[PDB]
């Protein structure tokens, strides 16, 4: 029962997902990717035209290709609980449901990098780290911070 | 993701859809040969021995006649 539930749900997501992994960074880090590879099926049965939306700008920190906004509301819940400023919001209906400030404003708050870490699928991504590297290429050293206190 | 890619044109069900054209023609091309076969058809024993001995005797007779002439 649980196995088939997961298989079907992953089937629906990857059905109406875009198909641009080899340019979409977070490819190699993506939850949706690893979750599909480990728990979902292996073949898709779908031919018809998908849905696509226009990308969005949120200042020079978090660029978004909203073609892949899978309607999780992680960013919305973060921006309304931890950040403090209520700008992001989920608007629309049905398959035609986007996430974006309605008056093309920016996001004048900190923790927006935390937004780009929260958002699992690679849509909200750091602009100054646009396409410089995948994750499997670089090594991580665990340090502390000196800018803040 | 397979139906029309494999074959779109006119099938009613997923079976009898494709045309493959991969392997051999009907018949196995031949029965082939694998066993060695080296025919032995040369003059076996007595032919070659008589040839050698007879040509030797006759060559000696010719040497005799020639040495007679030369003397
Ligand atoms: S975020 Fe989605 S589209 Fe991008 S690499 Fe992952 S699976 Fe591919
Ligand atoms: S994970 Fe990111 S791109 Fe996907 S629905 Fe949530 S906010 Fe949108």
């Amino acid at each position: 029962v649980a196995k088939k539930a997961r298989e079907g749900v992953m089937e629906f997501l990857l059905m109406n997902h875009p198909l641009d992994c080899p340019i979409c960074d977070q490819g190699g880090e993506c939850d949706l990717q690893d979750q599909s590879m480990a728990f979902g099926s292996d073949r898709g049965r779908f031919t018809e035209v998908k849905r696509s939306v226009v990308d969005k700008n949120l200042g020079p920190l978090v660029k978004t290709v909203m073609t892949r906004c899978i309607q999780c509301t992680r960013c919305v819940r973060f921006a309304t609980e931890v950040a403090g400023v209520q700008d992001l919001g989920m608007l629309g209906r049905g398959s035609g449901e986007e996430i974006g400030t309605y008056v093309e404003k920016l996001l004048t708050s900190e923790l927006s990098g935390n937004v780009i870490d929260i958002c699992p699928v690679g849509a909200l991504t750091s602009k100054p780290f646009a396409f410089k590297a995948r994750n499997w290429e670089l090594k991580g050293t665990e340090t502390i911070d000196v800018t803040d206190a | 993701t397979e139906a029309y890619i494999r074959n779109k044109p006119g099938m009613v069900s997923v079976k009898d859809m494709p045309v493959l054209q991969d392997g051999p023609p009907p018949g196995g091309f031949a029965p082939v040969r694998f066993a060695r076969r080296i025919p032995n058809k040369g003059p076996s024993a007595v032919a070659i021995f008589l040839a050698a001995f007879g040509t030797f005797s006759w060559g000696m007779y010719q040497v005799g006649q020639g040495n007679k002439i030369r003397r």
